[PDB]
């Protein structure tokens, strides 16, 4: 049980990482940038997740 | 350091005097919705090249 | 190549902090128990309040 | 104002007059027609919204 819940904890905690993108909040990038560049940014972040 | 005011970032973008307008930060038209925590305006004059 | 260009750089320190300056977008009162597409100074999420 | 006509720009020349899609595929062509377009009458017959 410890190892399973700890794996899930790591999985959820992984969401705070920018993975090289502009930020981790996906909606912040949407508000900041335009679709023609949110394209590549979201691409990096999505391939990371 | 400008702070605690409202900025007309729509019309600022509208004056066609701007010849080199590179908004590496965010997309220009989207300067309106987000709230900037603080801001600096570093002004000077340089070469044309 | 040598026509002097007046250049202004506007650095925005965008992060989670007390919002000082942003655009003149019209606010509106809150709601409770009804999920809404709120924008609380960049916090462009969704949910009930 | 020719370099602005491209998918990924906004302005009087990029969207207000005529747009380019973010999935466009093709070729833009620009050249210096300042020979014939130079009109002693001031060539004011060329308009845009």
């Amino acid at each position: 049980v410890n190892q399973n819940a700890q794996a899930l904890n790591t999985l959820v905690k992984q969401l705070s990482s920018n993975f090289g993108a502009i930020s981790s909040v996906l909606n912040d990038i949407l508000s900041r940038l335009d679709p023609p560049e949110a394209e590549v940014q979201i691409d990096r972040l999505i391939t990371g997740r | 350091r400008i702070s605690n005011c409202v900025a007309d970032y729509s019309v600022l973008y509208n004056s066609a005097s701007f010849s080199t307008f590179k908004c590496y930060g965010v997309s220009p038209t989207k300067l309106n919705d987000l709230c900037f925590t603080n801001v600096y305006a570093d002004s000077f004059v340089i070469r044309g090249d | 190549g040598y026509q002097p260009y007046r250049v202004v750089v506007l650095s925005f320190e965008l992060l989670h902090a007390p919002a000082t300056v942003c655009g003149p977008k019209k606010s509106t009162n809150l709601v409770k128990n009804k999920c809404v597409n709120f924008n609380f100074n960049g916090l462009t999420g969704t949910g009930v309040l | 104002e020719v370099r602005q006509i491209a998918p990924g720009q906004t302005g009087k020349i990029a969207d207000y007059n005529y747009k380019l899609p973010d999935d466009f595929t093709g070729c833009v062509i620009a050249w210096n027609s300042n020979n014939l377009d130079s009109k002693v009458g001031g060539n004011y017959n060329y308009l845009y919204r």
